[PDB]
């Protein structure tokens, strides 16, 4: 957020945005679902 | 007669002695529940158990 | 439980052959990999 | 053929035993000439068990109404003996320590590997038992012999553990010597006791006019002497002196009150918290060598794996105060307090579990009584209890007549733990009908 | 228009333990509703823990 | 020889079975021919012998089955009050009612026997446990006389809300005057009430003792019996969904049986030459004999005692050196030397 | 269920009497040497010296519902023998024994 | 030059959760040290090699 007219300590303040969560309830409003448990692989790395 | 190797009694040893280096391992088998894991736990390369 | 190995591997020989720099060129260079799932929807948060 | 559960007996060598003229065993600790009666029993409260762990072959039990006797058991009290002792009962006291009451009964009796101490009224007597595959005959003692003659002896206190190869005991002196304890060294038959702190008395080091020592643990293994300091105020110091040094430092300075925790299991007692209105009264501490851990126990449970942070256990109630405390050196610690309950913890986590007033209690306790046992009868009084390999006995006396005797006793605490019925459940649809599903509170099916 | 916070960025820390800090901004403002598993710190006032 | 089974045939036609070696019996069934007799072949079937009636059985299976001849394998449960009572999560007490104030020589057909030893009870809403113990305790229990330890398979129907109204209200239970115990419904509702027809049922709470309502006083308020009532010495009272209904009554109907199990071990022989059930085996001086078995569960295993006891007819000739290990799975492996 | 029951006995009371005799003697006695004059058929040197502990440990077992003697004639007739697994322990003084 | 402690989320200083901080509080040093002792000890691990 900024806002001017301020004591030029607060005119640029960082608020977080948990997005997950927020996701989460509205899927629950939903109701969809992921169709794996779980995929796994060994790419630890990104230029071999 | 003395006996040095026997199939006698099995399980984990009460006590251990070690000398300059030696080392030993042990290994735990876990049989998870039926639903432990969902499919929240995937994140990465890897599924995290902790 | 679906479990895939794949081994990537180049299978030339260059000996006796004639355009040795030439050949050699022709069999270099960068090339893009990506894994995925067959079918995936929102609530898998797996990165690809 | 028949299937017989297996099973462990100790068969130990007892050194304290003679032959007279006609070749007849005898006692050289005293005479058997008492029967067992159920006076005895009936009112006294129980006693903790002292021994050096894994070495001792005898036990002895003491603690009686006003008899001078004691409870004898070769053997791991399979079976037993009750012999008056042969203590000249003779009396020094004078003003130079405070005369008390008279008690003919025997106190703080320990039993080393080859010497046995007891205590009674402000005296201190040892026995040496003649061991041939320990050591020389003339090491043997022939009757008990009187230790620190000129000093008034409050308590003595036990060594579990041993260091150099020898034993170790400690006296906690009243009336003269107030700032100062001795240490008694056993080495090959031999005693000798030591006045440690030096010359200079540990109230000097310490804040107040005078100061008393209340418990002290010697901890072999780095010479360290750990005790419990009470001042002229009331405050209790946890202190520290070291044998090889001559030094004293002061290692923990016990709150007043206890701190309050209306949810939480565990605290740690930083410099900010908040106090309730009750005192806080530290009866004894125990410190376990394998693990380097701490105890500080009496209306509360201080835990402390260095020597620098303490841990409340909030799980143990306020109104309750810790008698004695056992160790299997394990794993596991029972607690018992002076209304004869006794509870559970295990050094994994920070919970502390009553088993013996419980539900899993009542149901082993009725399911023994309508199997036919003969190790449980509807009145029933609890001796001592003590481990054995990893296993909780307790020796107890069963009141009902015709089998009034004193047995020994398994106490399964995992089938009391499984017995515990309130439990987490759910009115599950099954079969298109309703049933009792408890939940799952274990994180592993199997291990 | 109402929000909560949280004391850590990450989401691998937030369980059972954790605080959240509910925070409404508005004219009109009664109370909270929360389920029976939950507590709240006055429930009354907009800025609650 | 063949399969191990021993029948006998004990008057008014019943029929009891059994295993070579084994303590304990079940029964087959009954029969009201005049004049018959039962045959063993070599292969164990068994046959039904008359005069022009040679009969082998209605349904053959591949192996030696003892029941084909029977019809219908009987129920091995009496005519009685079953209360119910948890002890630990999947473990369970019994008791059977024995009422008050009725004749001594006509007691045991109110008791558990030793038959149902290793028998299964099952419950027709739903529900299965297998039979471990019985016990029989005569004077300390008041109205109950024998009960039965058993193991919970599936977990049993509890009793619904439609067909008893009392379920939907607060309970209170307080010591009556001689023996018995006075359970009061503290919501007055006259929709709820106490029907007639629930009389002879369970009131379990999971961790308390259970009670049998006997009697009803009033329109809120019964009389029970308690099981184990030397645990209370207080006045109790709970809430709507704490406490459960369970018939396990005669009225209109029993709905409880005992029967038999099915089987539960395997017996694995990788070794030729000892896959017969029938061996004989020669030894000179000095030669020995081995072998060795693995038997693996289906069920829930005896992880500290051996499953496998063995006995030697003649010890004075022979001498028997045997070796048996469990394993994870808790599969069992024993191998005997035999000189 | 069925326990074991374990007593001791001296060397020269080994069916004469079923009760306790207490630990008493602690060295190694010399009336054995008899019997191995005997074993003329055995592989016994008679270089090498012979003599017994004193003491015996007597075993039987007992299981409710029968008497003592009735179930040991069965588990004899049966096949069964116990096994004794004897473990001892080191003393404290090091510096005299060793930690074995 | 890396200087690393433990420190908890729920019982921290409003320092050390800006990620403004400079020195462990008390809380965050207690922790530390009770999670030496029982032996913790971090180290920082390369990704790309
Ligand atoms: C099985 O073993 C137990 C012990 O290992 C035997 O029990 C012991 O039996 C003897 C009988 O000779 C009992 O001795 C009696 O002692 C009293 C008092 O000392 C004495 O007055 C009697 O005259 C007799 O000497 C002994 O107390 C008893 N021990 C125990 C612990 O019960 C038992 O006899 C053995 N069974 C068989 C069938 O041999
Ligand atoms: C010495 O300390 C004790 C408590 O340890 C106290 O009772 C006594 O009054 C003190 N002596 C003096 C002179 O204050
Ligand atoms: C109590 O039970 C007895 C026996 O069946 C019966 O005669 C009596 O009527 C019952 N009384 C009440 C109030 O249910």
């Amino acid at each position: 957020y900024y806002n001017e007219n301020l004591d030029e300590k607060y005119q640029l303040q960082t608020q977080p945005y948990p997005l997950i969560l927020e996701l989460q309830s509205i899927n629950k409003d939903l109701g969809d679902w992921c169709p794996y448990l779980a995929f796994q692989h060994n790419i630890h790395s990104q230029f071999y | 007669q003395k006996l040095y190797n026997m199939s006698g009694d099995y399980g984990i040893p009460d006590l251990f002695f070690l000398d300059k280096g030696n080392w030993f391992t042990i290994t735990v088998v876990l049989l998870s529940h039926q639903d432990t894991f969902t499919s929240s736990d995937s994140q990465g390369p890897t599924i995290n158990v902790d | 439980t679906k479990t895939m190995i794949t081994r990537f591997f180049q299978t030339t020989n260059y000996e006796l052959v004639d355009n040795y720099y030439q050949l050699q060129k022709e069999n270099t260079g960068l090339m893009l990999l990506q894994f995925r799932p067959s079918e995936f929807s929102r609530t898998c948060l797996t990165a690809k | 053929g028949p299937f017989v559960s297996k099973k462990r007996f100790y068969v130990n060598m007892n050194g304290f035993l003679k032959r007279d003229a006609s070749g007849k065993s005898l006692f050289a600790i005293g005479y058997e000439s008492l029967v067992l009666k159920s006076s005895h029993f009936r009112l006294s409260k129980s006693r903790p068990l002292w021994y050096t762990v894994n070495h001792a072959p005898v036990f002895i039990l003491g603690g009686f109404y006003d008899e001078k006797s004691i409870l004898f058991s070769d053997s791991n009290f399979q079976d037993y003996v009750l012999l008056e002792l042969s203590i000249d009962s003779c009396w020094v006291g004078s003003f130079y320590c405070p005369i008390l009451g008279f008690s003919a009964t025997i106190h703080d009796a320990i039993a080393t590997e080859s010497t046995l101490f007891i205590r009674q009224n402000q005296l201190v007597y040892y026995f040496t038992g003649t061991y041939i595959t320990l050591f020389d005959k003339s090491h043997g003692s022939s009757r008990w012999v009187r230790v620190l003659p000129s000093e008034c002896i409050k308590r003595l206190c036990p060594v579990y553990a041993s260091g150099n190869g020898s034993e170790y005991v400690l006296a906690l002196t009243t009336g003269k010597n107030e700032g100062y304890i001795h240490i008694g060294t056993i080495t090959d038959g031999l005693v000798s006791f030591e006045m440690v702190p030096d010359g200079w008395s540990v109230c000097e080091k310490l804040p107040g006019k005078n100061c008393s020592i209340d418990w002290a643990t010697y901890i072999a293994d780095e010479r360290n002497l750990l005790l419990l300091v009470k001042i002229d105020s009331g405050q209790f110091y946890l202190v520290n002196f070291n044998t090889e040094f001559k030094t004293l430092n002061i290692l923990y300075k016990i709150p007043e009150f206890i701190p309050e925790a209306k949810e939480l299991d565990f605290l740690v007692l930083l410099d900010t918290v908040t106090y309730t209105n009750t005192p806080m009264t530290p009866k004894g501490l125990f410190f376990n060598t394998l693990n380097n851990m701490l105890y500080i126990w009496g209306n509360f449970i201080l835990q402390s794996y260095n020597r620098e942070e303490f841990i409340f256990l909030a799980d143990f109630p306020k109104e309750s105060t810790i008698k004695y405390m056992v160790n299997s050196f394990k794993g596991q610690m029972a607690v018992v307090t002076e209304n004869e309950e006794i509870w559970y913890f295990l050094e994994g986590g920070y919970d502390v579990y009553q088993v013996v007033p419980s539900q899993g209690w009542e149901t082993y306790h009725n399911l023994q009584k309508m199997q036919k046992s003969s190790f449980h009868s509807e009145d029933e009084s609890l001796v001592s209890l003590f481990f054995e390999d990893g296993k909780l006995f307790q020796l107890v006396y069963l009141f009902d007549v015709g089998k009034e005797r004193l047995v020994k006793r398994l106490l399964p605490v995992g089938t009391l733990m499984e017995y515990n019925l309130p439990k987490p459940f759910t009115v599950v649809n099954q079969g298109n009908y309703q049933a009792i599903s408890f939940t799952h509170t274990c994180p592993f099916k199997e291990i | 228009l109402w929000r909560y916070y949280i004391n850590s960025q990450d989401y691998s820390i937030f369980s059972t333990r954790s605080s959240i800090k509910l925070e409404y901004e508005g004219n009109s403002f009664v109370s909270w509703k929360i389920p029976e598993s939950c507590k709240v710190e006055n429930t009354t006032s907009p800025k609650t823990t | 020889f063949y399969t191990s089974d021993i029948v006998f045939i004990v008057e008014d036609g019943r029929i009891l079975t059994t295993k070579a070696g084994l303590t304990t019996y079940s029964e087959l069934g009954i029969l009201k021919d005049a004049i018959f007799t039962l045959y063993y072949d070599q292969l164990g079937y068994i046959h039904k012998l008359t005069p022009e009636n040679f009969d082998a059985g209605s349904k053959l299976l591949g192996h030696g089955n003892s029941g084909s001849i029977f019809g219908k394998r009987p129920d091995l449960g009496f005519e009685a009050i079953l209360v119910p009572q948890y002890i630990s999560t999947n473990e369970m007490y019994f008791f059977a009612h024995v009422p008050l104030t009725m004749p001594t020589n006509i007691q045991w057909k109110k008791r558990f026997k030793t038959i149902h030893l290793g028998k299964t009870i099952e419950f027709s809403k739903t529900g299965l446990a297998n039979i471990k113990n019985v016990y029989m305790h005569k004077t300390e229990p008041v109205g109950f006389q024998t009960s039965i330890h058993t193991e919970i398979i599936v977990p049993f129907g509890i009793e619904n809300s439609k067909d008893s109204p009392c379920l939907l209200s607060d309970l209170e239970i307080t010591y009556s005057g001689k023996l018995y115990y006075t359970i009061k419904l503290l919501s007055k509702n006259p929709l709820h009430e106490l029907k007639s027809t629930d009389v002879e049922k369970s009131v379990l709470i999971p961790g308390y003792s259970s009670f049998l309502i006997m009697n009803i006083t009033d329109k809120w308020t019964a009389s029970a019996l308690a099981t184990m009532p030397q645990a209370i010495k207080s006045n109790l009272k709970f809430l709507t969904g704490s406490w459960f209904l369970y018939n396990f009554g005669t009225a209109g109907g029993r709905k409880w049986s005992i029967s038999t199990r099915q089987c539960n071990y395997w017996i694995q022989q990788d070794s030729l030459d000892f896959m017969s059930l029938n061996l004989v085996k020669y030894i000179d001086v000095g030669n020995t004999i081995d072998f060795q078995f693995k038997i693996i569960p289906k069920a829930m295993s005896t992880f500290p005692i051996p499953p496998v006891s063995m006995v030697v007819g003649n010890p004075g000739l022979v001498e028997v050196k045997t070796q048996g290990v469990f394993d994870l799975n808790e599969n069992y492996y024993l191998d005997i030397h035999v000189s | 269920h069925c326990t074991w029951l374990l007593v001791l006995n001296k060397f020269e009371k080994v069916g004469l009497h079923l009760s306790k005799d207490r630990f008493q003697d602690h060295e190694p006695i010399d009336t054995v040497a008899k019997v191995f004059q005997k074993l003329t058929d055995s592989p016994i040197d008679p270089s090498e010296n012979y003599l017994s502990f004193p003491y015996y440990l007597q075993i039987n077992f007992s299981c409710p519902g029968q008497n003592i003697e009735e179930l040991a004639r069965k588990g004899h007739l049966m096949g069964m023998k116990p096994m004794v697994q004897i473990n001892y322990m080191y003393s404290v003084n090091f510096y005299r024994w060793e930690m074995e | 030059i890396v200087t690393i402690w433990v420190y908890d989320p729920e019982s921290a200083s409003t320092e050390e959760l800006i990620w403004t901080a400079k020195k462990p509080s008390l809380s965050s040093r207690v922790l530390t040290k009770q999670m030496n002792t029982l032996g913790q000890r971090p180290f920082i691990f390369t990704v790309e090699k």
